[PDB]
């Protein structure tokens, strides 16, 4: 009965590199963090400026 | 003085064979008067669809309630009367049926397994009787916080995949699953090349091979054209599932990162790391002096009632982390410390702790394979996973290869700056926010 | 056939350093999990079962 | 009495943090240099010759 | 094809100590020191002393501190446990082959050189409460404990767990006293697996020659009878009904063991109907749904308890106990077939063989055999001894139960649980 749970569908919030089951996500792990971290780096670089 | 090393070579080789069926027949002879035999099949909830999920679990119920040649309670009386024990279990990737029995009863033990595995009656009245038993086990299971929390952990970690599902299935499948759904799941899966007949004890390989040929020949006298028995990989998702229930006296929490899978050699180092961290329970003698910093800090500061590390392996994926139980005002401290230890190992592991972790694995490995049943289960499922047996000595060499570096690198790979899967049940208001948990997976000084 | 504990029945408590506090002699229960509704806590003011110091790779 | 921190484990600990401590100095040097416009140090970087001669 | 399977070697020293070893040629080593020091040796002034002791195996010793015992043992992956029974304590240690020495030395220190420092034992007291609460989470443990308290006037009546009033009260001197009056040479057995005889033998002669305690069975359990009832609104009623039966090692004990498998004692098939369990099947007849039943069998040095245990919904405890008791009356009255005794013989036999399959069940079997009987008795002769039980012996055992004064314990909503006189 706690087995009637099921996590709801997040398809419309997901980054495209994921979104597909069959595919592992480790493969887009570096890119997705890459992009989000680059954003902060750039920010702090700008704020540094 | 036989040395430990020497004794590892003294362990007799596991003998493997194959019928024309594709059925692998494997044994480890030992000269005990007793033995364990059974069949290992790779079938389990991960192979099921939304629609028939809980099918295998339903068969396991029916499995011992009557074949064609021994209907109703005839099985029971044959087993009970020889003094043997008949068990079964199902995980998400594996199913098993085995008999513990007097060694000279191997012939019937085997005769019995074939009958179970092949001629399962599935009498319509029985399935109905079982419908209510399973439902009942479900209510039963809902009260084990730990079982519920790992089920949640799988459900969020593998969120849109088959590995997300539990073994028993949802209540509605139990309600609607019909006989035809079962027979189709059986035909689809209980096929020779995915079954291993395993045994351990005072037997001899030829006898087991003969019996395998006598009672098992005739399973893949067919073998399918385009069927579709392939397993698709399962997406792991960095996510959190929080089942808040302030009516429960303690919180259950289970965190994990994505493991590599049964085949990956990285598993040896991961387990060594996991041994270092250990487990803990409030009935352990000596707390402040325990080697594991998590364990000792938890004991001194009462952060915990229990906790354990884990490495669940599935094909090409897995869950690697820890689960813990604690009071409502200690979840935050338990997480802080648990996470400090992963980080510490990732970047800072020392040599003597790795040695302790290594030895702990050696003792565990050997302590475990003690007696026919555990060895049988190991032969049976190893062939399912690795394809071979992997003798103690090979494990020993793998373990020996691990040193601090290996721990640091191997830990970094799976743990460092990685999105975890979080499952929580109970008085969990103080469970840290996901961003906060996520930030604990990397160190700003590193 | 001595070993009162395992001669099944009498009670035998175990304490550990590394493993876990056990109470495991004999009484019925197993066939109470069968005809069912044998709840159990999971992990109420407690400890933990199956315990550890066993594994593989 | 600082001999409490003298042993094999401490030496392995010291080692594992050398690269980190090294790289932190890298960050500190470049950062001090660039915030004061270290005439001396900078005049040697190919571009960043915004001081002509 | 495994190598030459060695024979166990056994030795009694003039001081009474017994050493038994088997070279397993196995990757790991297991070693135990079994002592006649269980609960039955406490008396009314020192109840619980042996529980606290069970819990103090890592306190400091002359020769090894608490910190060292813990780190030294865990640095090699080993373990140290203490298993208590009403008759005995068993200190067991395991580790790989190459580390037996340090584990041996830790073992010797804990069992022959504990210091019981006043502050370490004070810090330990609250573990008695946690340890007891965990065990008593199973209704079975309270029932079996009340069971023995009702069945006996002393000795075996003591519980495995410390009485609450004594928590915080057991003293360092009581622990020093219990060790020295009970951990002596003639009350001990040193069992080893994966170690050589001369090595164990040397250890015994070197480090286990102590005597200055008690020697007897310094009590002799006086079976008495009676009932203890704990009302508690658990959901099911747990109940156990018992009579005095046979002392371990008597041929009659073997009749009880077989009577136990005729009646039934544990399931053989996952989720099975338990067709060959005469007890179950007899309650199943007139009772519909949640319930368990099984024969209960406990034999000790100078006594024994045999009967049955029932779990049922509160309203049908009476039906369940009465149907079960009737089933035993039916076999006392002579209604027993040879094929049933024969089948019960096969579960006992198979079960015993199964229980010594692993090194830990073997170690315990050899250790308990060493204390109880002063010898090692191999599987073929145990089997042979079970074989000599006659149908008539099993009937006699059943008869002894039916006509003997009884003891009962029960917990739950008792509104419908019969007292003894109502049986």
């Amino acid at each position: 009965s706690h087995t009637d749970i099921k996590v709801p569908d997040f398809s419309d919030y997901r980054r495209p590199e994921v979104l597909d089951s069959t595919k592992s996500s480790k493969e887009s792990s570096e890119a997705r963090k890459g992009f989000s971290y680059l954003v902060t780096a750039t920010t702090t670089v700008g704020v540094a400026y | 003085t036989a040395t430990y090393a020497q004794a590892l070579q003294s362990v007799p080789e596991t003998q493997v064979s194959q019928l024309d069926n594709g059925l692998r027949v494997a044994s480890e002879q030992s000269s005990q008067p007793t033995c364990t035999v059974g069949v290992w099949i790779d079938a389990g909830s991960r192979y099921e669809s939304e629609k028939n999920n809980g099918a295998g679990y339903f068969v396991e119920h029916l499995a011992f309630k009557g074949t064609k040649n021994r209907p109703g309670n005839a099985l029971e009386k044959e087993v009970e009367s020889m003094g043997a024990h008949l068990n079964a279990y199902s995980t998400r990737e594996h199913t098993a049926y085995y008999i513990k029995a007097l060694s000279k009863d191997l012939p019937k033990a085997v005769e019995l397994l074939a009958d179970i595995v092949q001629n399962c009656s599935l009498e319509d009245s029985q399935i109905e009787k079982e419908r209510d038993v399973i439902l009942q086990e479900l209510q039963e299971n809902d009260t084990s916080m730990r079982d519920v929390v790992f089920n949640y952990l799988h459900a969020t970690a593998f969120q849109g995949t088959p590995l997300a599902q539990s073994v028993e299935g949802p209540s509605e499948n139990v309600r609607k699953l019909s006989r035809a759904d079962l027979t189709e799941y059986l035909s689809r899966h209980y096929k020779a090349p995915r079954m291993v007949l395993a045994a351990a004890g005072g037997l001899e390989h030829r006898q087991l091979l003969d019996l395998a040929q006598k009672h098992f020949s005739g399973l893949s006298g067919t073998y399918d054209e385009d069927a579709v028995p392939t397993l698709s990989p399962c997406r792991f998702t960095g996510s959190q599932i929080c089942h808040r229930e302030d009516g429960l006296p303690l919180a259950h929490v289970a965190i994990a990162v994505e493991g590599p899978g049964w085949a990956h050699p990285d598993n040896v180092a991961l387990q060594v790391a996991n041994a270092i961290i250990g487990h803990y329970d409030c009935t352990y003698g000596g707390g402040a002096h325990l080697s594991s910093p998590l364990a000792s800090i938890a004991a001194t500061n009462k952060l915990c009632q229990s906790f354990q590390t884990f490495n669940i392996c599935y094909a090409d994926t897995g869950l690697l982390g820890a689960h813990f139980v604690c009071d409502h005002m200690s979840i935050d401290d338990m997480m802080f410390v648990l996470q400090g230890q992963w980080m510490r190992l990732c970047t800072s592991a020392t040599e003597s702790e790795v040695l302790r972790g290594k030895n702990l694995l050696r003792n565990a490995l050997v302590s475990h394979l003690d007696g026919t049943t555990p060895v049988c289960e190991d032969i049976g499922r190893s062939l399912l996973t690795y394809g071979r047996r992997i003798p103690l000595a090979e494990w020993e060499s793998r373990i020996a290869e691990v040193d601090a570096r290996v721990v640091r690198e191997v830990c970094s790979k799976y743990f460092y700056d990685q999105c975890p899967a979080v499952a929580g049940f109970g008085p969990i208001e103080q469970l840290p926010d996901y961003n906060r948990i996520r930030s604990g997976m990397f160190w700003l000084r590193f | 056939m001595l070993s009162v504990a395992a001669r099944s029945g009498p009670f035998a408590p175990v304490l550990s350093a590394t493993s876990r506090g056990v109470a495991g002699a004999l009484r019925p229960l197993v066939q109470a999990a069968v005809p069912a509704t044998s709840e159990s806590p999971v992990l109420d003011l407690k400890r933990s079962v199956l315990c550890r110091e066993s594994l593989r790779g | 009495m600082l001999t409490r921190f003298l042993g094999p484990r401490y030496r392995q600990l010291a080692r594992n943090w050398v690269p980190t401590a090294q790289l932190w100095g890298a960050v500190g040097a470049v950062g001090l240099v660039w915030a004061t416009d270290w005439r001396l140090i900078l005049d040697w970087v190919p571009y960043i010759n915004g001081k002509f001669k | 094809v495994p190598p030459h399977p060695q024979d166990l070697e056994f030795t009694r020293l003039p001081n009474g100590l017994v050493i038994a070893s088997l070279e397993n040629y196995a990757p790991a080593s297991r070693i135990g020191l079994f002592i006649k020091a269980g609960s039955r040796y406490e008396n009314s002034n020192n109840l619980g002393t042996s529980h606290l002791l069970r819990l103090a195996s890592s306190l400091t010793t002359k020769g090894a501190s608490s910190f060292k015992i813990t780190r030294g043992i865990e640095a090699v992956g080993g373990k140290l446990s203490v298993t208590s029974t009403r008759e005995n304590m068993a200190y067991t240690v395991e580790c790989l082959r190459d580390d037996v020495d340090i584990l041996m030395e830790f073992l010797l220190n804990v069992t022959t050189a504990p210091e019981f420092r006043r502050w370490e034992v004070a810090a330990l007291q609250p573990q008695l409460r946690i340890d007891k609460a965990v065990a008593l989470q199973n209704p079975q443990a309270h029932v079996i404990e009340n069971l023995h308290a009702a069945a006996y006037r002393n000795a075996l009546a003591n519980s495995l767990y410390c009485p609450d009033y004594r928590i915080g009260k057991v003293t360092p001197v009581e622990l020093h006293d219990y060790v020295q009056n009970h951990f002596t040479s003639a009350r001990m057995a040193l069992i080893g697996l994966g170690v050589s005889h001369p090595v164990l033998k040397q250890v015994a002669e070197q480090f286990l020659n102590i005597r200055g305690g008690l020697g007897l069975s310094g009590a002799k359990a006086k079976y008495h009878g009676g009932e203890i009832r704990e009302q508690n609104g658990d959901s099911l009623v747990h109940a156990a009904l018992v009579a005095e039966s046979a002392a371990i090692g008597s041929a009659e004990a073997n009749a009880f063991s077989v009577l136990q498998h005729v009646l039934g004692a544990g399931p053989h098939v996952k989720r099975g109907s338990n067709a060959t369990s005469s007890l179950y099947q007899a309650v199943a007849k007139g009772v519909h749904q949640p319930f368990d039943v099984s024969a209960f069998n406990a034999s000790y040095s100078d006594s024994g308890l045999f009967g049955f245990y029932t779990i049922s919904q509160a309203a049908s405890a009476g039906d369940v106990i009465k149907a079960a008791y009737n089933q035993v009356k039916t076999i006392a009255q002579g209604n027993l077939s040879n094929p049933d005794v024969q089948a019960a013989k096969n579960k006992l036999k198979a079960g015993y063989l199964m229980s010594v399959e692993s090194s830990e069940g073997f170690l315990d079997e050899v250790g308990s055999q060493a204390l109880a009987a002063g010898s090692y008795t191999p599987p073929s002769t145990v089997l042979q001894q079970i074989d000599a039980v006659a149908d008539a012996d099993v009937i006699n055992a059943a008869k002894k139960f039916v006509s003997g004064r009884k003891s009962m314990a029960a917990s739950g909503n008792l509104g419908h649980t019969p007292f003894i006189d109502e049986l």
